[PDB]
C-alpha cells in the first residue's frame, strides 16, 4: 500500500522475516519442476485433480516459503527457499502462482501452486519474489553470460 | 518477472 506499510514487508525479507496470507491450492507431479511452462500448466492440474487449497498464511522469510493452514496448523511446503526449484507467478493475470521442488525431499518433480489470498499481485509476488533476493542478491544465479 | 522466472 505505497510508502508505508510495504516498505516494511519488502525489508523484511531482507532479514528473512516475512508473512503473507493465501490459499496454496497442493501439490502435483510433474516431468520438470524446472521452469516457467510447467508452472502455468502445473497450477491448472491442481484444480482439475484433488488438491483443495488451504486457508492460511505463507510463512516467507527469504530462506524457505513455509506455507501452512489456518485449520490444521500444518506444514506443506516445509522446504528451503535455496534448495527449492524456485516460483515463477503465471502471467500475473488474475494474480495466480505456483512454486516447485526438483524431488529433494517430495518424492519426485512436485510442482506446486498457490493462489494469493487478498490477490493483488502485492503481498506474495512482492513478498516471495524477493524472497529469493536474500538467497542470490548479488544474482549469483548463473543463467546469462555474466561479463 | 525478476529472480524465478529468469535466474
Amino acid at each position: 500500500s505505497k510508502p508505508h506499510q510495504w516498505q516494511a514487508d519488502e525489508e523484511a525479507v531482507r532479514s528473512a522475516t516475512c508473512s503473507f496470507s493465501v490459499k496454496y491450492l497442493g501439490c502435483v507431479e510433474v516431468f520438470e519442476s524446472r521452469g516457467m511452462q510447467v508452472c502455468e500448466e502445473a497450477l491448472k492440474v491442481l484444480r482439475q485433480s484433488r488438491r483443495r487449497p488451504v486457508r492460511g498464511l505463507l510463512h516467507v522469510s527469504g530462506d524457505g516459503l513455509r506455507v501452512v493452514d489456518d485449520e490444521t496448523k500444518g506444514l506443506i511446503v516445509d522446504q528451503t527457499i535455496e534448495k527449492v526449484s524456485f516460483c515463477a507467478p503465471d502471467r500475473n493475470h488474475e494474480r495466480g502462482f505456483s512454486y516447485i521442488c526438483r524431488d529433494g525431499t517430495t518424492r519426485r518433480w512436485m510442482c506446486h501452486g498457490f493462489l494469493a489470498c487478498k490477490d493483488s499481485g502485492e503481498r506474495l509476488s512482492h513478498a516471495v519474489g524477493c524472497a529469493f533476493a536474500v538467497c542470490l542478491e548479488r544474482k549469483q544465479r548463473r543463467t546469462r553470460a555474466a561479463a | 518477472a525478476y529472480i524465478g522466472p529468469y535466474l
